[PDB]
């Protein structure tokens, strides 16, 4: 009925986007990890001179 | 918010005296409660306090043994009693509501004060009046005995505001908060026995003797008071 | 002497199986567990317990050197105060908790609307002071004689209140009340046929008992005999195996009473198994 | 510590005072949770804050005994969703209207309504949450439910139901159909009550059910249970 | 004309997992094999917040670092200081049955809900002194699941009606209505920009919404049940996904597909919660099976495992400035982790 014409109308939305490859998708997470790395404190512990938490 | 005083009056000396402050528009069983003294010509000076549910109480060194200071929470009001009254104890007695948790803004709201006639950190001001003019910008300066700085990284160093004729008025907090309700022209700053208030673009009704005080430590000290006249 | 090595077994065996026990069940209830009402009498039947199983190296000791160890005034009129102060107070322990046992079963809706943390800390708190004032005794009197040895004075009227308050106030109490709980919960519109409260009961008075009538009943017989009679010269040993016996309850009441519930048992079960890990 | 940092711990300090009065003022309180399936006369119950909540709270007192009743009815959800924060009442009263064997009024397998209430207590009864959790089963409209059993048999819903066309009988064999879905007997009890709206004897098994399911919850909490 | 309709929304499906996996190069496992792993991951416990009486349901961290609010089914919102553990705030709530909260990225406001279907908007910087709530948000029709502040005036809520909702809060209307979900929306994350975000419901999808134009820009369909928990990625670009199938899943937005799964055979349980390190190298999860597990997001090993819950740990999240982790659970204790 009309719900039909809704998920028709949502799947025509959904499908006219432009996607990019995976690999340059993974390729730009591993690059903002990379660098983000030396300033994340969970995977290189601070010194605890700089420890909020004991 | 309304802290009102009474009980001055003219007292012999040698006397008792109670002063009662009636406390409406806040929760005021939440709130630690400070009686601050000004003497007829000198600044302000710290007489006691009492925290929230009544659990340490502090005094002056010049008070202790006479005064005692008490709160009723289910009439909402603050109580000194004064015994054994000397001729130095005539002043203006003030109510001063403070808060304290992470973040809070101590010495917030004073009452209008009630008149009655009959080691420790050092606060020096560096003048007691300067002349300006407005739309200028003035610079104040306190100094501390010592560094007001704590190992928990703040300063505790206050700037209050008495114009001619009300209470004092919070004006700044740990030394560079600006207090709620407090124009954007008022910046705090400095280091340890060493702080500075800036007023940039200044005009009327700015007038008024500024304090600097400490909450380092008690007895809480305030300083002489620098005058700002037109 | 097989009465010396008797009391020497019982105590070593004792000592090394509640030290671990009581430390267990005072660090899981204390550490790990919410404080309820329940915990309160745990907690200060734990540390009664602990603080007798740390006293028992001393009688070992007094033990060993058959008398004579303490050389001074003071350790005499001292030690065995600390120590009969923790028993007693353990037995006042095990009352409160009997009693409190009966209340929420005579009383539940009472025991809903005003049984908190408090009461049971006052409570706890009067118990330790009647059982100083029970102690205070042994303090007076406990003197030096010359070989050496401190011993004892009205014993009568010692020995009398001991029994009365220390043994038979609280067995009659535990007893009425454990008897009550099982009768009582057996003849309900809701009741249900079961078994676990009645052999519950019967063990923990059984145990009580057994652990502490034999020193009562020394108690008694020693002053009703003359000390130089050769059933007196008997006795004397005998009753300080009675007195290691009547000590052994100290390491069978955390089984008994805390380790007996399924939540204390679960947390003490995940802590032991965290830790071994 | 300075000033300041000693007078914000004797706030938290006096906060958590305040937590523990409160927790233990609120411990209090008996809690129920409503529970029946569609049309089982829990409201006529109940009468016996919310618009759309579902989360309805009727407090009440007892012979000093404080209620704290949840009626859960408005929430469209599935039960899995906020089942489990109910994990820790008191006890579960349920409703079931027993004069309501041989009407559909509901999605069913060819023509019945005990079923799905079966179906339900099945499912609560036998939860990870509702372990240990005591249940006070109602049987509403007893009457409607006489007059039904003249005029209609059991066995249209009941196939095994066998013995004589009595009120009776077929309650009986309601009492044994519903209690029987319990699968551990020996953990959690059921109190079943066919439900006397002409009296006040309601309220009072209820209280009666409730002083013995705390009773027993303390006796076990401690081992002699 | 429902079977016409019916056939082309298939059509249209096939059509856009075709452009998906078109659109599937390499995955994220060959490109990142020469990365070097993080090897293992040893947090300790710095602090424990105790003071709950019941299961703590929710927690978020302030924008400050410092400051947290959890609630609890015992009725209370309690604000803590993680660095000294000094508990500032207690707000008692109207309803019990609290099952979110959110702290405003400005520190004045809270927010709670829960199963009354309302949003209660807490004050904490009043002349008074005292918390009071500013506004009650009514109109979900089903319990209310989760918040997220986007403004000291806007916020978004998701609820068991399968509807999310931004409502305005000077007037307490919803200006937004966000809809499409079949079951019940679990789980809601706000992007740092607050253009987009991204909600997991209980039909096993997960939707990325624009707030402006109030519609749903993508869909996400990988998990076999029900999501309990979603969380983007710092970049952005990319969100997490926690179930209980016991699986976490990390979803691209501009490869509209999914790119790795994290998962072993040890955990049978679902997940409860997720959230990303600071670089987003690290993946935290929280589990049924009473701790957390600290996944490497890139290489989808496991580096560490935060064990510190005798319950089923229910919230967990990571500082603005990375510095620690937060963890709540059933036992009723909050544990802060470095
Ligand atoms: C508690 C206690 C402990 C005692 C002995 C001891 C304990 C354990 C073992 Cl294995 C061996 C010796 C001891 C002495 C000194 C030290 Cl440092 C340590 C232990 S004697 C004693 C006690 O109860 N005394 C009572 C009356 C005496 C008996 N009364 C009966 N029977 N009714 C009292 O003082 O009036």
């Amino acid at each position: 009925i009309a719900q039909a014409r809704k998920l028709v109308e949502q799947l025509k939305m959904e499908a006219n986007i432009d996607r990019i490859k995976v690999s340059k998708a993974a390729a730009d997470l591993m690059a903002y990890c990379e660098a983000h790395a030396k300033e994340d404190p969970l995977l290189t512990p601070v010194p605890a001179s700089e420890n909020p938490f004991r | 918010v309304q802290l009102v005083e009474s009980g001055g009056g003219l007292v012999q000396p040698g006397g008792s005296r109670k002063l009662s402050c009636s406390a409406s528009g806040f929760a005021f069983s939440s709130f630690g409660m400070h009686w601050v003294r000004q003497a007829p010509e000198k600044g302000l000076e710290w007489v006691a306090y009492i925290s929230s549910g009544s659990g340490t109480i502090y005094y002056a060194d010049t008070v202790k043994g006479r005064f005692t200071i008490s709160r009723d929470d289910p009439k909402n009001t603050l109580f000194l009693q004064m015994t054994s009254l000397r001729s130095e104890d005539t002043a203006m007695y003030y109510c001063v509501r403070s808060i304290y948790y992470y973040g809070s803004s101590p010495f917030d709201f004073w009452g209008q004060g009630t008149t009655l006639t009959v080691s420790d950190i050092v606060m020096t001001q560096a003048t007691s009046s300067v002349p300006v003019t407005p739309g200028e910008s003035v610079s104040i300066s306190c100094r501390s005995s010592k560094s007001l700085l704590h190992s928990n990284g703040n300063t505790y160093l206050y700037w209050f505001l008495q114009r001619p004729g009300q209470s004092p008025q919070l004006l700044i907090y740990r030394m560079s908060n600006l207090a709620s309700g407090v124009p954007d022209r008022f910046s705090g700053s400095g280091s340890g026995t060493a702080f500075t208030l800036t007023i940039s673009r200044l005009e009327a009704e700015d007038v008024g003797v500024y304090y600097c005080m400490q909450h380092l430590e008690y007895p809480l000290t305030f300083g002489a008071g620098t005058k700002l006249e037109l | 002497e097989p009465p010396v090595i008797l009391s020497m077994v019982i105590l070593s065996l004792t000592f090394l199986l509640g030290l671990p026990g009581n430390g267990l069940v005072l660090w899981v209830a204390g550490l790990k567990m919410q404080r309820t009402v329940n915990t309160i009498w745990f907690l200060h039947l734990t540390l009664a317990d602990l603080l007798c199983c740390l006293s028992l190296p001393f009688s070992l000791a007094h033990l060993a050197l058959q008398g004579q160890w303490p050389y001074g005034r003071f350790l005499c009129k001292l030690i065995p105060s600390i120590i009969v102060l923790n028993m007693f107070a353990s037995v006042f322990l095990l009352t409160a908790i009997s009693l409190d046992r009966c209340l929420v079963v005579f009383k539940p809706i009472w025991c809903q609307n005003h049984r908190n943390v408090g009461m049971a800390c006052s409570i706890c708190g009067c118990i330790w002071v009647v059982a100083f004032v029970m102690c205070i005794p042994v303090f007076v009197y406990r003197e030096i004689f010359t070989h050496n040895r401190c011993g004892y004075t009205p014993l009568v009227a010692i020995t009398i209140t001991r029994l009365v308050v220390g043994f038979l106030l609280p067995s009659v109490i535990m007893i009425a009340c454990y008897s009550f709980i099982v009768f009582r919960m057996q003849r309900g519109r809701f009741a249900k046929s079961q078994s676990k409260t009645f052999r519950v009961a019967v063990v923990v008075v059984a145990v009580f008992l057994v652990c502490w009538t034999p020193y009562h009943i020394f108690g008694v017989l020693s002053l009703l005999t003359d000390p130089e009679t050769p059933l007196g010269k008997t006795l004397m040993s005998w009753d300080h195996v009675c007195i290691a016996l009547a000590s052994a309850n100290s390491c069978f009441n955390p089984f008994l009473y805390a380790l007996l519930g399924k939540d204390f048992r679960k947390k003490a079960r995940q802590s032991i198994q965290g830790i071994l890990e | 510590l300075s000033a300041e940092d000693k007078a914000a711990v004797e706030r938290s300090k006096m906060i958590d005072r305040n937590l523990r009065e409160d927790g233990e003022k609120a411990a209090r309180e008996v809690k129920l949770l409503l529970l029946g399936a569609g049309e089982s006369g829990k409201s006529t119950i109940v009468k016996q804050r919310v618009k759309t909540t579902g989360i309805v709270e009727t407090h009440f007192t007892f012979k000093d005994l404080h209620f704290k009743m949840f009626d859960v009815g408005g929430q469209r959800s599935e039960r899995k969703k906020w089942i489990h924060c109910f994990e820790g009442v008191t006890a579960i009263i349920f409703c079931v209207a027993l004069s309501d064997y041989d009407l559909v009024l509901a999605e069913d397998e060819e023509m019945n309504r005990m079923h799905e209430s079966m179906k339900l207590f099945d499912s609560i009864c036998n939860n990870k949450w509702f372990t240990d959790t005591s249940i006070i089963l109602f049987l509403n409209k007893k009457d409607l439910f006489e007059e039904k059993i003249k005029k209609s048999p059991l066995t249209i819903c009941y196939p095994e139901y066998a013995g004589s066309n009595t009120y009776e009988e077929a309650a009986a064999y309601i009492q044994c159909q519903f209690e029987d879905l319990n699968k551990r007997k020996d953990t959690k009890e059921i109190y079943t009550h066919f439900t006397c709206a002409t009296d006040t004897k309601n309220v009072q098994f209820v209280f009666d059910a409730v002083t013995d399911v705390i009773i027993k919850n303390n006796l076990k909490d401690c081992g002699l249970f | 004309e429902l079977d016409q309709l019916r056939q082309e929304a298939e059509q249209l499906k096939n059509q856009i997992r075709d452009a998906r996996k078109a659109c599937a190069d390499a995955t994220l496992s060959q490109i990142t094999n020469n990365i070097d792993p993080v090897g293992r991951i040893q947090m300790r416990t710095r602090r424990t917040l105790r003071g709950h009486l019941a299961k703590i349901y929710a927690m978020h961290w302030g924008t400050d670092s410092r400051l947290l609010v959890s609630a609890s089914q015992d009725g209370k919102l309690i604000i803590w200081d993680s660095y000294t553990t000094n508990k500032v705030h207690a707000i008692p709530l109207r309803s019990s049955w609290v099952m979110t909260c959110a702290y405003a990225p400005s520190g004045n406001y809270v927010a709670c809900g829960g199963l009354d279907n309302i949003c209660s908007i807490y004050n904490l910087k009043t002349r008074e002194g005292n918390v009071r709530v500013s506004r009650e948000l009514a109109g979900h029709t089903g319990y209310l699941s989760c918040c997220r502040f986007l403004d000291d005036n806007q916020i978004v809520t998701s609820s068991g009606d399968t509807t999310c909702a931004l409502w305005d809060i000077e007037t307490g209307q919803q200006t937004t209505t966000f809809t499409g979900h079949t079951g019940d929306v679990m789980s809601l994350s706000l992007a740092p920009d607050t253009r987009l975000f991204v909600s997991g419901a209980c039909d096993a999808s997960a939707k990325l919404w624009d707030v402006r134009e109030g519609m749903c820009r993508q869909t996400f369909t990988g998990h076999e049940s029900d999501i309990n928990a979603i969380c983007f990625f710092p970049n952005g670009n990319a969100f997490a996904t926690g179930s209980d199938d016991a699986t976490c899943r990390l979803f691209d937005l501009r490869a509209d597909q999914e790119l790795m799964t994290y998962s072993h055979d040890n955990i049978i349980c679902g997940i409860t919660s997720v959230s990303f390190s600071k670089s987003g190298r690290l993946l935290l999860a929280g589990y049924d099976d009473f701790n957390c597990n600290v996944w490497d997001a890139l290489k989808a090993d496991r580096a560490g495992v935060l064990a510190g819950h005798d319950n089923r740990v229910s919230c967990l999240g990571v500082t603005d400035d990375g510095m620690a982790v937060a963890t709540g659970s059933w036992d009723s204790f909050l544990k802060i982790w470095n």
